[PDB]
Parts: structure tokens; sequence; C-alpha cells
């Protein structure tokens, strides 16, 4: 039941919670990039 | 009203005499298995 | 807050905290919860000559927040407008579980031979005499006797 | 005139149960709830709530109000007869010219069942008769014509509390059943228009009246009302529930205590909380009855776990999410996004380009914090990370630009309890320790005493109800 | 009509009994008029709105006497101005102020919900106008942010009629959650720390603190204790103990 005030109102879908939770982190070089910096 | 509700309601709690009528039925079983 | 516009140590500005209370102490049943011990402070001064206004507001604080004995002692310190009131909640259940300790009394009191007993408090027996003149000018004794079974 | 045969149909299954049934089951039963129509009516009140109710316009006007409030009589064994006047009179809509009778002739059709005889003698029947007929009319609110008439059927509905008062019997397990969904429907009818004032006063006395003598089923749902009528305005008297807490009934409807405790939720964390309040949340939201309606668990669950977003430790919600909710969320999907990400001007630009709905939201409570939030999210990983950290490297990595201010950091954080972490005062560059070997073996013993005596806590609870 | 009640108007102390000559007029004004059980017709309540402007002026009477029960009292006068229910008054000249004196006094009393109680009862005036409520609550989120510095980058500019009283006791919220926080957790500190954290560079105040919470003042040099921590043997019986009574309620049940 919804009696109450509220009646007003996996390709990567299943990856897609990690995805924002790599929407962080280099998203997709500069790794390797890293190399040749030393 | 001023002193005759209460013991209606403890008939009414006479539903713990069902709760014995209920625990009859158990010993009912348990004293029948028991003569089986 | 209407407690703290108390500051003037007289019954006179406890008077208009009183016509505050009177006004809107449902609204502000909220309020007085925390009060109850300024309320002790006006049921103790004896200097404070509306102490059965304090012992009846104390009541309706306390039958607001379910306490019954101490709604049964300030109840008993209410005074005498206490029992003459004819009212469907508040009075005729507090005089229930009042004269509920009266039977319950007299049993004990009829289970304590010769005396030693809790003395009648100056606020009983009013509406014991009073609803039993009811009782009895309403031509049906059956109560009448019910209270000379209820005291043994 | 083929459709209208069904709420026809209905309307005699629903007063056959409720009327004679119930009457029935009023005259010598309820030893504990013995009237069982009671909740079939109330299943059926959910059925016309489902359904459009009997009349609102059904192909016709005004057919079944004017017709069944007649003729009750509650006699001698042949008022089967006068249900076969209500039968029999449903070739009026078929064959015969509909007219119209509701909500203008209907203030002598609720005396009627009064002024045939002297029907019989208990209030559920009287219940029915300003409930039945004046449930059907409260759903079209609008507002021409139709509200004041909702506004004077409550008022009958006022009497109705007035002959629930005074009437001469434990008929309050179906009237406080009625009463809760025709309460709601009061402070709906009264709050479609403007705040209620001495409606409070009515529902403070109604809660006064269900104290003792009858106290099954109206205090929680009046309370309910109560809690509901200091949430939608200023908020005042939430210390009369820390002072007068008597809230605890059987918890019968097994929603209304759900929902009851999502409410006090909302109200402890407006008050201040976290902890009790996000698990009072969470006891209602694993206390979702179902889901069979509709996308009603949404809002109400965007604005749930603002608490959980206020933790810092949420991760995106995306598991709840309606698809016809993703178009409301474009601001709450971006803010659990900017919960996920440590940006300060994306902090203030989701605030800034969603400061609309999050007054729909309404809550200042959770912008007064979500920058503490922030530093304290930083604070918990971080802190969870490294052993013996620096100051300095926290702090410009955060871009606080100054040692004393990420030391006012360190020490209300130590003031706030996450972590040992101390400061190897010369100027800052602090020294401190994760904790591993903190204890692990006589600690869960501690709270596995609470664990089994929970279990035999439920262990009584399913024997009491083992006794049903 | 009864003019003398405008009899300390403009000039606001000469003493601290003439004002209580005032006191007995607006006793005067409690015996003939009582502003709550008044209902309507408005021009039996223009005098209450002089009895508002009156009282504010006599909340600031309060702060100049430093009273805290009258501080309250007239406080809560207030909050029941704005509280009965023809609300649709004159718009409140020191309303943006008694706000913030109430909120100041709450942050100084170390509140924990009459904060969000206040930032319910009115808040969409808070982030785009009144200084005297907007610079609090920002400030409270840089209090709770890690800055007793912007204490004094504030106090560039907060008088705000006589609030300095209550930054004086948000001085003294700041040094006795410094006598809490200044060792919580800490190794040691040292002269500097002190005189960063703390300030006035040395009074007999933290020599007090140092002389007054059971304190080791090292050789320039600080310490909680020789142990900090109090030193934090037996986990076994009260559990056996704990064992007994939960036998006890698995007994009598099945």
């Amino acid at each position: 039941m919804s009696e109450k005030k509220q009646p007003v109102d996996e390709d990567n879908w299943d990856d897609d919670n990690v995805e924002d939770d790599f929407s962080n982190q280099l998203r997709a070089e500069k790794h390797g990039y890293k190399m040749e910096t030393s | 009203y001023l002193s005759k509700i209460e013991e209606l309601q403890l008939i009414v709690n006479d539903k713990s005499q069902n709760l014995r009528r209920l625990q009859a039925q158990r010993n009912e079983l348990n004293a029948k298995v028991r003569l089986l | 807050g209407i407690i703290s516009l108390l500051d003037e140590d007289e019954p006179q500005l406890k008077e208009f905290a009183l016509h505050k209370l009177n006004a809107v102490v449902n609204d502000f049943w909220a309020e007085i919860s925390e009060s109850v011990d300024k309320i002790e402070v006006l049921y103790e001064d004896e200097g404070f000559r509306s102490r059965q206004f304090a012992a009846l507001v104390a009541s309706k604080v306390f039958y607001h927040l379910g306490a019954f004995e101490e709604s049964l002692n300030y109840a008993l310190g209410a005074g005498d407008l206490f029992n003459v009131n004819d009212n469907s909640e508040y009075v005729e259940t507090i005089i229930a579980k009042c004269i509920d300790h009266y039977t319950k009394q007299c049993v004990e009191n009829a289970d304590l031979p010769e005396g030693e007993k809790k003395p009648i408090d100056q606020r009983l027996e009013g509406i014991v005499n009073k609803m039993f003149q009811r009782c009895l000018d309403d031509h049906k004794y059956k109560q009448a006797i019910g209270i000379a079974l209820e005291t043994r | 005139p083929p459709p209208p045969p069904a709420p026809q149909d209905v309307e005699m299954k629903e007063e056959a149960a409720t009327g004679g049934g119930s009457t029935g089951e009023a005259d010598g039963k309820t030893a504990a709830a013995a009237a069982e129509h009671s909740q079939r009516e109330l299943d059926t009140v959910t059925l016309e709530d489902i359904k459009e109710h009997v009349k609102q316009l059904e192909k016709a006007v005004s057919g079944k109000e004017p017709r069944f409030v007649l003729r009750a009589l509650r006699m001698l064994p042949s008022t089967s007869r006068r249900l076969n006047h209500y039968v029999l009179y449903k070739a009026v809509q078929g064959f015969f010219t509909s007219n119209n009778a509701t909500r203008d002739f209907l203030l002598p059709f609720l005396e009627e069942p009064m002024d045939t005889e002297a029907d019989l003698q208990f209030r559920p029947r009287t219940g029915k008769a300003a409930s039945t007929p004046l449930l059907p009319e409260v759903e079209a609110y609008l507002q021409l014509l139709v509200v004041i008439f909702m506004m004077n059927s409550k008022r009958y509905k006022e009497a109705q509390k007035i002959s629930d008062d005074l009437m001469q019997t434990q008929n309050r397990r179906a009237l406080d059943l009625v009463a809760a969904k025709c309460y709601y429907y009061h402070a709906r009818v009264y709050e479609f228009l403007d705040k209620l004032d001495v409606v409070r006063s009515f529902l403070h006395a109604r809660l006064r009246t269900a104290t003792l003598r009858h106290d099954a089923d109206g205090q929680a749902t009046l309370l309910n009302l109560l809690l509901r009528n200091y949430l939608h305005y200023s908020l005042y008297d939430q210390a009369e529930k820390l002072v007068s807490k008597s809230v605890f009934p059987e918890q019968a409807n097994n929603n209304e205590w759900a929902r009851y405790l999502y409410y006090t939720g909302r109200i402890k964390a407006i008050q201040l909380e976290y902890s009790e309040a996000r698990r009072t949340m969470t006891n209602a939201l694993r206390k979702a009855p179902q889901h069979t309606a509709v996308g009603f668990k949404q809002t109400v669950h965007k604005l749930l776990i603002v608490v959980e977003l206020l933790l810092g430790e949420i991760p995106d919600r995306l598991q709840f999410r309606q698809p016809s909710l993703k178009r409301s969320l474009m601001p709450y999907f971006l803010l659990t996004q900017a919960v996920r990400t440590g940006n300060l001007a994306k902090f203030n630009q989701v605030l800034d380009q969603f400061g609309e709905k999050f007054q729909a939201d309404g809550t200042y409570t959770l912008i007064i914090r979500l920058r503490h939030n922030v530093i304290k999210t930083g604070v918990r990983m971080i802190s969870l990370s490294y052993s013996r950290i620096s100051l300095a490297d926290i702090a410009q990595k955060l871009q606080l630009d100054s040692p004393e201010d990420a030391e006012f950091i360190v020490a209300k954080a130590i003031r706030d309890g996450v972590i040992e972490a101390s400061i190897n005062h010369e100027k800052g560059y602090v020294q401190s320790k994760e904790m591993i070997d903190i204890y692990s073996t006589r600690e869960p013993q501690l709270a596995f005493h609470q664990r089994i005596s929970f279990c035999l806590d439920i262990h009584n609870m399913s024997v009491k109800a083992m006794r049903f | 009509m009864y003019e003398q009640l405008k009899g300390e108007w403009n000039r606001k102390s000469p003493n601290l009994s003439k004002c209580g000559e005032e006191l007995g007029r607006l006793k005067l004004v409690l015996l003939e008029l009582n502003f709550l059980p008044t209902t309507g017709t408005k021009l039996t309540k223009q005098q209450l709105i002089l009895a508002r402007d009156i009282l504010e002026i006599g909340a600031q009477w309060s702060i100049l006497r430093k009273d805290i029960p009258s501080f309250e009292r007239y406080m809560a006068q207030l909050k029941c101005y704005y509280f009965d229910y023809k609300e649709q008054l004159p718009e409140s000249a020191y309303m943006h102020q008694l706000l913030g004196l109430n909120l100041l006094f709450l942050l100084s009393q170390n509140r924990v919900a009459e904060f969000h109680t206040e930032l319910e009862r009115l808040p969409a005036k808070d982030i785009q106008t009144n200084v005297y409520i907007k610079h609090p609550v920002s400030l409270e989120q840089y209090l709770m942010e890690g800055s007793y510095n912007k204490v004094f980058l504030a106090k560039g500019n907060i008088p705000a009629e006589s609030y300095t009283f209550f930054i004086d006791i948000l001085l003294d919220t700041i040094r006795d959650e410094i006598a809490g926080c200044i060792e919580k957790a800490y190794e040691k500190i040292l002269f500097t720390e002190a005189t960063r954290i703390l300030f006035f560079n040395t009074p007999k105040k933290m020599t007090d603190y140092a002389k007054k919470r059971g304190w080791v003042l090292g050789p320039n040099n600080y310490y909680s204790f020789a142990s900090q921590q109090q030193k934090p043997t037996i986990p076994s019986t009260e559990l056996a103990k704990q064992v007994i009574e939960y036998a006890r309620q698995l007994e009598m049940i099945v």
C-alpha cells in the first residue's frame, strides 16, 4: 500500500555502480607516460 | 462506568483461559501419544 | 516558555501563568512536563494561597503524562471544587481511582484491627456522600449497599 | 448502464458484510476482535480506492447514495425483504431515468436511517451510514461545489466523533479502524485549503478520549495525524513527544507502525541525530510492507536516506530507483554523485543547479552539515588509509592551505572520535597510527548476549504468536 | 490612550529600577490587557505593537543588565509575540537580531537541537539576507569546520547591538573547550601551541588551568599526565553471572 502523502508524486548497467565509483579515477596514457617521466 | 469496567475486561482476559484450552489440547496429544 | 515568566515571587504572577494554563495547557502539554518541579514549588508553598489550583493543574498534567498515584495525591490536594464536577473524562476517571483507593483502603483497614489506619485525607468523602445521595434519592439503593460491600 | 451494475454488486457486497454481518459480529462477539468484517470492509475501502468508489460519474449521476441509505430497520426476520428492496431498486439505473440526488440531497439522507425507526443500538452501523456514503465523496477534490461538501460531510463525521464519545462496548475496534482512514481524509480536506487550527484541539481531545477505556488503534493513528500536523507546520511541540512518550501499542496495522517510525525518524533527523535516526529509517525501510503500490516508496525514500547521505559513507543509491523517479532525481543522482566527489565548486554548483528541488526537500539540515560531511568523508578515508600521515599531505591534498586549520580539523576529529591520530608537535606534522590488534575474542561474546537474547526474545514472541 | 507607557522610550538607562517603574507599568499592562487571550479586532493590539517595540527595547535592557533569566524571559516574550495567531503584524524592527541574540546565546550555552529548530522556524531569510543570522550560521559552519580564528576574523565586526557579552561567552566557550580539547589524545604541546590555540600569551588563567585541572607543567613543556589515559583484568566472572541469568531466561521457556 501507499496510503500516505507520497501519492502526490546490465551490459554496463550492472557495471554502472562501479562506473560511478570509477568516475573519480583517470577515467580511461599518463599511466604509461609515467614510465618515461623517470 | 465508575467501578464496572475492569472485570469485564478480566473475563476478556480469559483468552488466557483459551491459552489454557490450547495447552489442554497439547496435554491431550501428549497424554494419548504416551498411551500409545 | 511560560514558566520563566515567574521571577516575581508573589502568587500574583503565578495567577497570570495559570490564566495562561487554563487557556492553552493542551497545546503546551509539552511545556509543563519540565515545569513539574515548579508546580511542586507552588504546592509546597503555603503562602501560595492558590495551591488548590497548583494541585489542579498538577493532576491535569499528571493525567496527561500518565501519573496516577500522584494524580491521587494532588487530586486530594486539589480542594473542594474537585469532587463537585460533572465532567466525563478527567474528574470521573480520577475519582474512580480515588474511591478505588477508598475501597482498597477500607479493605486494608478492614484487614487492620482497631485503628492504626491511614486517616481520611481532607478531600475524600465528597462524592462519597454527594453521589451517594444521587444513588439514594434516585430511589434505587443497590449502589447504596454496594458501597457497604466495598467498605467492609 | 451496463457498467453501473458493477457498483450495484460491490455496494451490496460491502454493506451486506458491514451492516448485517458486522452488526452480528457486534451483537455478541469481539473476544479480542471477532469483527473480521471490519478488516473485510477496510479491504473493500482499499478496493474503492483502487477503483472509482461508487458514483463519481459511472456513466450517469447519483444513483446509489439516494437509494441504499433508506430502510435498514433491524427488526423481525423479514428485513431480508428490505434487502430485497435494496436489490430490486436496481431497475432505475438500467431501465428508468437517473437523476441527481448526491452531495446536495444527502443532508436528510444521512438522517433517514435514524428517522425510519429505532433501527439498532450499535454505532458501527451509524459509522457505516456516515462513512460508506461519504467516503465515496472525498477523493474528488476539484474545489468547486465538492469540497465544501466534503467539509460538511466530515462535520457529520465530527458528529460521528460525538456519537463515538457518547454512544451508550468495544465498537472502537470498528470505528477507530474506519476513523483512522477518515480522519486522515479529514486532515487532507482540511489542509487542501489552509492549516487546521481548532482541528488541532479536536485531535487533542480525540486523543484524550481514547486513553484507557478503549485504547485500540486510535492512539497511534491520531498520533500519526498529530505528528504530521506538527511536521507540515512550524516545529514547537516535539518536546511533547520528549515529555509524553506514550507511543507503544500492539503496533496493530503493521504498516501504520512502519510509517510511524518513518515519520519520527524524520523528526529525529530534523531534531539532530545520525545513529538512532538512521536505524529507525533502516527499520522502516526493511519494514516496507510490499511493493504493491506503484512508486510510493520512492519520493518518501528520497527523503528517507537524506541522513545516510549525511553519513558520507553511502555509495550511489541506484537499486531503489524507479525509472519514473529518474526525471525527479535528476538533482538527486548528481547530489549523491557530489557525495562521492570531494570537489568544493561542485559541492556548491549542485546547490546552484538544484536549489529549487532542494527547497522541494525543504531540509537545510542537509547542506548545513554536508560540507562538514565532505571533510569527515575525507578524514575517514585517509585516516583509515595511512598509519602516520602528515596533516600537510591531507590538508594540501584537500586545499586547506595552512597547518592550524588542519590542526583544528584533526582536533575536532579526535573530539568526534574516529581515529587515534595525534600531532608530533613542533609545527604540526601528524604522528599517528591505525588500530588493528584492537580486540577480537571477548568483545564479540559481549555482543553475543544481545544476539542470542534477541533470538530468545523472538523465540518467545513466536511462542506467543503460536498461541493465536 | 494611556500616554505614560512610553516613559522610558529613548534614553534606555538612567538606572535599573526606573526600568522597574516601567516594569510596574508593564505590570499594569498585564493587569489590564494580557496579550495572549486577546483574539482579534486589531486596534486592541496596536498598544501591543507598542508592547512589541518597548519589549524589544526591554530585551536590550536584559542584555544591558546582564540578566539571563530576564533575557530568556523577554526572549520567550518575543517568541510568544511571533506565536499568537494574528501573525499579520507590522514588520518587527529588531526581528533580524532578536533571532541572533537567541542564536548566539544558544551557541554560547552549547545546545544540540534548538539550533536546528531555529534552522526550521524561519529558514528562508537565512541565506539570502539577514547578516545577524547569515553571519552566525555560516560562523557555526566555520566553528565546527575547524577555525577558532574565524572568531577574531569575525570579531573584526560583530558588536551587533550588544552581542559583546555573548561573544565574551563565546571566548569562554573557546577557552573551556580548550580545557577539554588541548590534549584530548595529543602527545605534548609547548608554550607556542598554547600561544596559538589559546590566546593572551600568559595570564594567571592558563597558569590556573595548569593548577586547576590536575596538570603537570613540564619544563617549558606540557603533558596531560605521565600516562595521559590513567592506564586502562577480569572479563570472566561478570559474564558468568550473565550466563546465570542467560541460562535462566533460556529456562522457563520452550
